[PDB]
Parts: structure tokens; C-alpha cells; sequence
């Protein structure tokens, strides 16, 4: 997908990370076909070193990676998260995730 | 055609996109051993993406192709695409590209070869390139055979750098250029690969400086045009900045100092200056062994050596 795609998505972080739930994002996308079991664990997993700092953004910084890596599979896939986040029910973000394209 | 000249196109997708640590996937045969691993170690994808090009590039054709056709098609989407549009249909740049890399190559022979890429100061050179001005200049300086010839090759090979400087990169040697005669037909030689055109009329015996100064108008009106906007002129192992007094024309021109008398005449602000002779600019004991495995060519009694020259 093109370049905007990739700033929408780096520039919408937050909301993402924000709206929605972490394992059932995760459950959702491998269910999806969008990860394997050796990207799911990458993804899930991080340095090491921010077990550390609190728990509380771990998670969410892990959540934070799903985006980083999603960006990364083909021009369609977002549209898969468009189908994978209808499927999370969670709405508020996928019109912000629509918004910027049409 | 082949995969491995193809490979060094588009570092700029796996820099952006691909990452080692998702992929580790190995097949044994296709790398070896601990590079799927001392990649990891060596950052995420600036450094270890070019090192794994340059593993990828070290093993012989076939393995790229299972690179490409089956270990990539597990988990890269957007991948499959490019190696099959570019293997086959090789664009008009990418054609030109192969052809001055094969002849950077051509002149070469041993270094061409010989090479071991010594990453951390090409990390930290080739970004003065992508800056460099139409009017400034890199300036590098080392030890006595640093392999200073062997890392501007090295640089110079990047496809990013030919892709900037529009692929038109031209090498000088400084060798005995002492002398307001000996850069005469250093002058004449540069004229003549640039266009192997002269109006040999205006020489004149009277002042072979004059004529120097003519020649050097000359070749700066030949620089204004609109494709040597951006044409590579390297000075290798410059005797004095006497020598650069003329070859100074306002060029992307970059010097590689051999002296510290050189180095040291030129200004920090207007010419960016890169060390050697510095600790993190030397060789790894990685790098050493890789030298010493390029060479002796044992890597089981590669152990055999000691720990010492650098």
C-alpha cells in the first residue's frame, strides 16, 4: 500500500493502541491468517530489558508493535484489518482507519 | 540473468519493511550458522540488513533463490513481487547500474575479490554522500594502506550512491603528482573520460600553467551541463593540498588524504572530515577473521592464528 498508509498508521499509534484490546486483537489476526507463529511471538515479545519499567506498558507497547508490524504485510491486509476489526466490533477505530482514504 | 546484481537494488524495502528477527526460518544450507544470529546483535535493520546482503551476496546464486522462492514466500507478501519483476525484466537503470558496477569490477580484479566489507565506517561515510553539495567534498584520512582504496570502493559500491550520484563515478590516483606537469595529463585524462574530445589548439609552451588554468575553465564549463550536474570525481591518496589547489572546481568531488598535512589544510565546515586512525573507525576482531578467512580460506583452522595486526 502506499506511503500514506504507512504515516496514517505510524500518526494513529495511539487511538489504535488505545481502542483496542490486546489479545483479542492478537486472537483475531492469527485467526485472520495475518501472523505466524513465529511473527506472533516476535511481536508479542520485546527487548527483555522493559521488564524493567512497569507492566502497564508493556502490554500496550506490545500492542504498539502489532501496528508496527501489520503495516509491514501487503496493501490488502489493511483491508483485512478493516475486516479484522469489524470482527473486534470496535468501530471507532475503523472509521478513523477509513477516514483518511476515499 | 542473475539475482545476486539484483539483490543490491532495493535495501531500501527491506530497511523499511523486513526484519531478521521474524525471520528465522534457516535453512541450513542457505547461511552460515551464526549470521542468523550476529545479524540480530548487530542492530535491527540498518546494519544488519546490509551485512545480510553482503552474506547473501558471499555464498554462491543458487541459496538467493531459495531465498527468494521459498523462504520468503512463508511470511513476506509485498516480497514475492519484486524478484520476480526485476529478475526477468531488468529496468533501463538497473541495466546501467550492472554495467558500471561490472566495470568497477573490470578494473579492479583483486580488491574485487579480495574485499572484506568493513561495515561500521561505511556505515558512517556513505550518509556524507547522500548530503554531499554539488560544490563540497569528503575528505578521508588513515594509516598507510588503511585500505583506504579498499573502502572508497567499498562506499562507492552502494547502490545508493550510485543512484544519487547518477551513476557517473570517475577515480583519480594521486601518484607523483608534485609537479605542475604531472597534473597535465592528469588534466588531458580526465578530459578524455569525460569526452575523449579536444581543441588541442589552445596548447601553448609558454605557460603550462595558463594552460592549466584553460583546461581547468574547460572542464568547469563541461561540469555545468545538465547530466554532469552530479558527476563522481574521487582523488585517490592525494600527495598535497597543492595538487587539489587545482582540482578545485565545484564538484561533488570527495578526496581520500593520505597525509596530515593534507587533511589538515582543509576546513572542517566546507569539507567534511572522517577518521581512520580511531577506534571505532579500525577493524573488529570479527572483521580480522574474516580477513584471515578471505585469505588463508581454512575455517576450521582458521583458530590456528593468534591475536594481533590490525
Amino acid at each position: 500500500m502506499p506511503k500514506r498508509h504507512r504515516e496514517h498508521i505510524r500518526k494513529n499509534l495511539n487511538i489504535l493502541v488505545e481502542w483496542t484490546n490486546y489479545e483479542r486483537l492478537a486472537m483475531e489476526c492469527v485467526q485472520q491468517g495475518i501472523l505466524t507463529v513465529q511473527m506472533l511471538r516476535n511481536t508479542q515479545d520485546l527487548n527483555g530489558k522493559p521488564f524493567n519499567m512497569d507492566e502497564k506498558d508493556v502490554r500496550v507497547e506490545q500492542h504498539r508493535r502489532l501496528l508496527l508490524k501489520i503495516t509491514q504485510r501487503g496493501p490488502t491486509a489493511y483491508n483485512l484489518l478493516i475486516n479484522a476489526l469489524r470482527n473486534i466490533n470496535c468501530l471507532d477505530a475503523a472509521v478513523l482507519l477509513e477516514s483518511v482514504d476515499e | 540473468y542473475q539475482y545476486k546484481d539484483i539483490l543490491s537494488v532495493f535495501e531500501d524495502a527491506f530497511v523499511d519493511n523486513f526484519d531478521c528477527k521474524d525471520v528465522q526460518d534457516m535453512p541450513k544450507s542457505i547461511l552460515s550458522k551464526e549470521e542468523i544470529d550476529h545479524i540480530i546483535m548487530s542492530k535491527d535493520a540498518v546494519s544488519g540488513t546490509l551485512r545480510l546482503f553482503w552474506t547473501l551476496l558471499s555464498k554462491q546464486e543458487e541459496m538467493v533463490q531459495k531465498f527468494v522462492e521459498e523462504v520468503l514466500r512463508i511470511n513476506y507478501k509485498f516480497l514475492m513481487s519484486p524478484i520476480k519483476t526485476e529478475q526477468r525484466q531488468p529496468s533501463m537503470m538497473t541495466r546501467m547500474y550492472i554495467e558500471q558496477r561490472d566495470r568497477l569490477y573490470n578494473d579492479n580484479q583483486v580488491f574485487a575479490k579480495y574485499n572484506v566489507s568493513r561495515l561500521q565506517p561505511y556505515l558512517k561515510l556513505r550518509q556524507a554522500l547522500l548530503e554531499l553539495r554539488p560544490a563540497k567534498n569528503v575528505l578521508i584520512d588513515g594509516v598507510l594502506g588503511s585500505g583506504k582504496t579498499w573502502v572508497a570502493l567499498d562506499v562507492c559500491l552502494s547502490y545508493k550512491v550510485q543512484c544519487k550520484m547518477d551513476f557517473k563515478i570517475f577515480w583519480l590516483n594521486l601518484k607523483n603528482c608534485n609537479s605542475p606537469e604531472t597534473v597535465l595529463e592528469m588534466l588531458q585524462k580526465l578530459l578524455y573520460q569525460i569526452d575523449p574530445n579536444w581543441t588541442s589548439r589552445s596548447d601553448h609552451s609558454s605557460n603550462i600553467k595558463l594552460r592549466i588554468h584553460s583546461i581547468q575553465a574547460e572542464l568547469r564549463r563541461l561540469l555545468k551541463s545538465k547530466p554532469y550536474e552530479n558527476c563522481l570525481l574521487v582523488l585517490l591518496n592525494v600527495q598535497n593540498a597543492k595538487a587539489w589547489n587545482a582540482f578545485n572546481l565545484s564538484c561533488k568531488i570527495l578526496l581520500t588524504t593520505r597525509f596530515k598535512q593534507v587533511t589538515d589544510f582543509l576546513s572542517a565546515a566546507t569539507t567534511t572530515h572522517i577518521s581512520l586512525d580511531h577506534h571505532s573507525m579500525t577493524l573488529t576482531p570479527d572483521e580480522v577473521k574474516s580477513l584471515l578467512l578471505k585469505y588463508l580460506d581454512c575455517r576450521p583452522q582458521d583458530l590456528p592464528r593468534e591475536v594481533l595486526t590490525t
